């Protein structure tokens, strides 16, 4: 249904600091609460953050659901090796959910 | 001025959905008087129009005469105000737009012939019944046709019989003497009462608003018996009104 | 619960069973009338309601009972027409999912057939209830809370009230009717559009017109009408009658008798003559001649 | 508990049809909602539609209604997705991912990559 893109595809940035995934839907979804789904690296994904604007259940303190309508900005205010892995931004409340373009976090090549 | 003029023989409609064949049935039913004063209305197009809100009565015979349709369909109710849930009568397109809700009325209601809608029923509040069916004008649109109405409200429905006949001559500017039975078109679930009458004119602009030549005529039934003649095929060739005449007793 | 749908049914052709069908409609109980003669029966201005229900509350919402549920979300007469319609939504409720908050916290209880659309935070103490529910206060709306784990106890129920106007204006919902299908020139009974009635039926070569439906002669009986199902008209005459008479030489001179049958044709007469069937009336080889 | 096998990795000949079996455990199928989801080589993932699992009632993704051909049977506890026909075009990464409506995670089979090649 609603197209999902979070930008960017990869931050690249250092862990320990603060970071937003800035999921864009061509239609605006704030009643979607949309279930922010974290990649887990070459394993099977867990639900980033459900609600939106709700947090996951059982998510730690550092991972915040933001963001609303057309742009879902996760706020997650400490980078951690689980950070360091593709995430999705996917929706809760509409129907065929879709998945994101993904954001990754690295520091070097 | 209302001009008066006499209904000769006017105003008959079939009582109900009975097929009597060459038989003389006599009921007492809601009818206009045989040869009776009924006021006439001249709109020729300053505006020569008018639209009094007559009182409705227990009914009317509405008659109009025109070439076009300057005047389609009519407004009734008991105030005539936003308080008022007032049914809707136009003959817009193919649809009557039955509309039955309180509707705040515009005090010169009129509609865009060539609209002007949302003006005449100002508030669409508290919408209660609505049907939309073919356009109660199915008459076609050297002659000038005429479309007579009656209109009834009993037992929560609204009762029209109506018949819709072509005249060939304007010279006497009066109901031709001619027999002629309305038919029942519909029979509307509506139970609100009505006690006002206001015709829905309708004019566009200059065609401030002019328009065609026409001639609408309006009476007031009462309570009357009728011997009504049944043919073999079942239309009411013609009828005698024994009120009228010491010799309409004695038949 | 708290803002519940009133809904309005109306020019309605309705058949219940389907309701009562389905395994998860087990409640479709009605503290109104008999399912059975509700099927029958013809009503107007039919509410229907929209509602959810976790089950261990429904016996308090129940009418003839009172809950804070029912004090709050939704006030019910103990006397209640039409049915409770409950099916469990055990799954769209679980997973969890906590949308369908309902009112359990209002100031004072409501009246029975009303719908409270604004949530009203109770108004318990003195100190005002300023920051919505807090001390002293408290919110009205409890979300609904359904998971997989409260699948199984305070079980989702999708629960529609059916709650019937007992038409007061006509009648404008109610189920199927007139399943007979007709049959000409028999002596049958007749229920055509309701009109009950006893007679054979034949096709009717006289015209209608489009608005006449029924056709009255001099006698003001029935003698034509247009077929409901089909515009074919059906000419109706009453089924065949007559007088019986008997001749008899004297009993003391034999006791054989000759019956004649006044002003009716004698192909007509079978010896199942139904009234008068208990003579045998002789049989077809006994002389019968045909006479005006 | 509520934990979920799916198939292993195979390597299938293109246009066969092979019933991919998800473990289901530790939980009523009525009472938890099952999903369907299942990620194509390197970007991601596609929706295969979610099951009603009490029922076994599985509504396909507008985009895999028919594509796929999804069972599953909640007294084995075990998925058996059709899949219509494995096809060469069908190589993708499979997970199965409980989720109503809602399309919540729950838990992920442990991972389908089925390369669909001889
Ligand atoms: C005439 O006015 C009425 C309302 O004043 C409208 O009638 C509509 O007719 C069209 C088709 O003819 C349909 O959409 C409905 O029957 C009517 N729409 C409504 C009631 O909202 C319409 O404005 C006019 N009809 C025309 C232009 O054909
Ligand atoms: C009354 O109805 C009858 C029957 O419909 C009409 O009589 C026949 O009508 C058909 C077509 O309507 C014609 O083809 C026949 O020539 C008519 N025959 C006769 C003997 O009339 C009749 O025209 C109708 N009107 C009147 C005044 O009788
Ligand atoms: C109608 O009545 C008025 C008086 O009330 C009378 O002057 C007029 O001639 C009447 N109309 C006729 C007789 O056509
Ligand atoms: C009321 O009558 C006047 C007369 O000119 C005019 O404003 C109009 O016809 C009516 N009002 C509206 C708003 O149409
Ligand atoms: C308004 O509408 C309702 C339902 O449409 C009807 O019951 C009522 O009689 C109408 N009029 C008023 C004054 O409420
Ligand atoms: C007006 O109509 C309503 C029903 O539509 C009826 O209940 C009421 O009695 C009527 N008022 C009268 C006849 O004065
Ligand atoms: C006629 O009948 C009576 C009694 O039934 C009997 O007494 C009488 O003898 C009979 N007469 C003849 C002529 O049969």
């Amino acid at each position: 249904e609603i197209v999902l893109t979070q930008s960017p595809g990869t931050l690249s940035l250092s862990p320990g600091g603060r970071a937003t995934l800035s999921c864009r839907a061509s239609q605006s979804v704030s009643s979607s609460y949309l279930a922010w789904y974290q990649q887990k690296p070459g394993q099977a994904p867990r639900l980033l953050i459900y609600g939106a604007s709700s947090r996951a259940t059982g998510i730690p303190d550092r991972f915040s659901g933001s963001g609303s309508g057309t742009d879902f900005t996760l706020t997650i205010s400490r980078l951690e090796p689980e950070d360091f892995a593709v995430y999705y931004c996917q929706q809760y409340g509409s129907s065929p959910p879709t998945f994101g373009q993904g954001t990754k976090v690295e520091i070097k090549r | 001025p209302p001009a008066y003029t006499n209904s000769f023989t006017r105003g008959v409609y079939y009582p109900d959905k009975v097929f009597r064949s060459s038989v003389l049935h006599s009921t007492q039913d809601l009818f206009l008087p045989f040869f009776s004063n009924v006021t006439w209305f001249h709109v020729i197009s300053t505006k020569r129009f008018d639209n009094p809100v007559l009182p409705f009565n227990d009914g009317v015979y509405f008659a109009s005469i025109e070439k076009s349709n300057i005047i389609r369909g009519w407004i009734f109710g008991t105030t005539l105000d936003s308080k008022t849930q007032s049914l809707l009568i136009v003959n817009n397109a193919t649809n009557v737009v039955i509309k039955v809700c309180e509707f705040q009325f515009c005090n010169d209601p009129f509609l865009d012939h060539k609209e002007s809608e949302f003006r005449v029923y100002s508030s669409a509040n508290n919408c209660t019944f609505e049907y939309v069916s073919q356009p109660f004008l199915m008459d076609l649109e050297n002659f000038k046709n005429l479309r007579e109405f009656v209109f009834k409200n009993i037992d929560g429905y609204f009762k029209i019989y109506s018949k819709h006949t072509p005249i060939i001559v304007r010279e006497p500017e009066d109901l031709p003497q001619g027999f002629s039975a309305l038919e029942p078109l519909v029979d509307l679930p509506i139970g609100i009462n009505i006690t006002r009458f206001q015709t829905l004119l309708a004019l566009h602009r200059s065609y401030g608003w002019t328009a065609g030549a026409a001639a609408y005529y309006v009476g007031y039934l009462q309570p009357r018996t009728f011997l009504l003649k049944y043919n073999e095929n079942g239309t009411i060739t013609d009828a005698v009104d024994c009120a009228l005449d010491p010799l309409s007793e004695t038949k | 619960v708290y803002a519940w749908n009133r809904k309005r049914i109306s020019n309605c052709v309705a058949d219940y069973s389907v309701l009562y069908n389905l395994a998860p409609f087990f409640t479709f109980k009605c503290y109104g009338v008999s399912p059975t003669k509700l099927n029958d029966l013809c009503f107007t201005n039919v509410y229907a309601d929209s509602f959810v229900i976790r089950g261990d509350e429904v016996r308090q919402i129940a009418p003839g009972q009172t809950g804070n549920i029912a004090d709050y979300n939704y006030k019910l007469p103990d006397d209640f027409t039409g049915c409770v319609i409950a099916w469990n939504s055990n799954k769209l409720d679980s997973k969890g999912n906590y949308n369908y908050l309902y009112r359990l916290f209002r100031k004072s209880n409501l009246k029975p057939f009303e719908r409270d659309i604004s949530t009203e935070i109770y108004q318990a103490g003195n100190k005002p209830c300023n920051g919505v529910a807090g001390f002293n206060c408290y919110f009205p709306l409890r979300s609904y809370s359904f998971r997989p784990t409260y699948g199984v106890g305070h079980q989702p129920y999708r629960v529609v009230v059916l709650s019937f106007e007992l038409l007061h204006a006509p009648a404008t919902v109610c189920g199927p009717k007139k399943s007979t299908n007709l049959v000409k020139n028999k002596c049958v009974n007749f229920n055509f559009n309701g009109l009950k009635g006893t007679g054979v039926l034949t096709e009717s070569n006289k015209k209608f017109l489009p608005f006449q439906q029924f056709g009255r002669d001099i006698a003001d009986t029935t003698d034509a009408v247009r077929d409901p199902q089909t515009l074919e008209i059906l000419d109706i005459t009453p089924c065949s009658f007559g007088g019986v008479s008997v001749i008899t030489p004297g009993t003391n001179t034999s006791n054989q008798v000759a019956v004649l049958y006044q002003g009716v044709n004698c192909t007509e007469v079978p010896v199942a003559i139904q009234l008068t069937p208990t003579w045998r009336v002789y049989s077809t080889g006994s002389n019968v001649f045909q006479t005006r | 508990e509520v934990q979920l096998v799916q198939s292993g990795a195979e390597v299938k000949k293109p246009g066969e049809s092979l019933k991919i079996s998800c473990k289901g455990s530790g939980f009523s199928f009525t009472s938890y909602w099952i999903g369907w989801v299942r990620q194509m080589p390197g970007k991601g993932l596609e929706w295969m539609g979610i099951i009603y699992p009490g029922d076994s009632d599985t509504r396909y993704s507008p985009s895999f209604q028919g594509q796929v051909t999804i069972s599953a049977d909640k007294s084995i506890s075990t998925a058996y997705l059709q899949w219509s026909s494995l096809k060469a075009s069908d190589t993708a990464m499979y997970y199965c991912a409980r989720g109503g409506y809602e399309d919540v995670f729950d838990i992920w089979g442990q991972g389908t990559m089925v390369t669909v090649s001889s």
